[PDB]
C-alpha cells in the first residue's frame, strides 16, 4: 500500500537545480 | 595564516589540515580494511600554489539552511575569510560492509597560532532543512610553535550509515548523484569562550565516475 509514492513528482515542487547557478566551469568537472 | 586561507581551508585563525569519512574492518588479527569515502589532506601549501577559485555564496543558499542562525547570519556575522564550500566526489566502491560488520567514523585535522576550545557542530542537510546536529568540543596541544586539535575516529551516527547503505545499494551511478543532489552538510567551528567563527565548511556531493577512488573540490565562498 505503498502506491502514494507514485504521487511524489507531480505533488512536490523541483528543487532549484545546481547546474543552473552562477558557478565556475570546474565545479562540474570531476577531476583526475 | 594568512597567506594560506587563500589557498587552503583557513581563517586567521584556524586551518583544517586534513578531513577523512571512511569504513572500516578487522579483517585479520593482522590486517585490516580501510576505505575512504572521501580524504582532503592539505598539511604542506606552498606560496607558489595558485589561489582557490571563489564561488558566490548568495548561490549556495537553498542547499543550506536559512532563516534564524543558518548561513546567511552566519557569514553575514562571521570573519569572511572563514567560510568554504567544498564538493566531493565520493568513493563508494567497497565491500566491507558485507559480513562481519564494519566502523563507520569521520576524523579531521586542525591547526592553530592561538591556544583555544573549539566547538566543532555538523549539520546534514535534506532539502536545506536540518536533520541531525552532532556537535563536538575539541582541545588543544602545543606542537611546533603552533597549536593542534581534532575530531578522531567519531562514530557516523545510524542515520548515516542507513543513508549510505540504500545509496551503495543502487543499480546506477546517476540514480546516485540525483539523490545527492538534495543531501549537504555544514560544519560550524566556533571558538567557545569568544564565540567568535573560525571555520565553516558546507560540503555538497557527487559519486565518482572512476571506478577507483574519490575526489573533491574547494571554493571559497564570497
Amino acid at each position: 500500500t505503498d502506491l502514494e509514492a507514485l504521487f511524489n513528482s507531480v505533488m512536490n515542487p523541483k528543487p532549484s537545480s545546481w547546474r543552473k547557478k552562477i558557478l565556475p566551469e570546474s565545479f562540474f568537472k570531476e577531476p583526475d | 595564516l594568512n597567506w594560506i586561507s587563500m589557498r587552503s581551508i583557513a581563517s586567521s585563525k584556524l586551518w583544517m589540515l586534513e578531513f577523512s569519512a571512511f569504513l572500516e574492518r578487522q579483517q585479520d588479527p593482522d590486517t585490516y580494511n580501510k576505505h575512504l569515502f572521501v580524504h582532503i589532506s592539505q598539511s604542506s601549501p606552498s606560496y607558489s600554489d595558485p589561489y582557490l577559485e571563489t564561488v558566490d555564496i548568495r548561490q549556495i543558499y537553498d542547499k543550506f539552511p536559512e532563516k534564524k542562525g543558518g548561513l546567511k547570519e552566519l557569514f553575514e556575522r562571521g570573519p569572511s575569510n572563514a567560510f568554504f564550500l567544498v564538493k566531493f566526489w565520493a568513493d563508494l566502491n567497497t565491500n566491507i560492509d558485507d559480513e562481519g560488520s564494519a566502523f563507520y567514523g569521520v576524523s579531521s585535522q586542525y591547526e592553530s597560532p592561538e591556544n583555544m576550545i573549539i566547538t566543532c557542530s555538523t549539520k546534514v542537510c535534506s532539502f536545506g532543512k536540518q536533520v541531525v546536529e552532532k556537535v563536538e568540543t575539541e582541545y588543544a596541544r602545543y606542537e611546533n610553535g603552533h597549536y593542534l586539535y581534532r575530531i578522531h575516529r567519531s562514530p557516523l551516527c545510524e542515520y548515516m550509515i542507513n543513508f549510505i547503505h540504500k545509496l551503495k545499494h543502487l543499480p546506477e551511478k546517476y540514480m546516485m548523484n540525483s539523490v545527492l543532489e538534495n543531501f549537504t552538510i555544514l560544519q560550524v567551528v566556533t571558538n567557545r569562550d569568544t564565540q567568535e567563527t573560525l571555520l565553516c565548511i558546507a560540503y555538497v556531493f557527487e559519486v565518482s565516475a572512476s571506478e577507483h577512488g574519490a575526489q573533491h573540490h574547494i571554493y571559497r565562498l564570497v
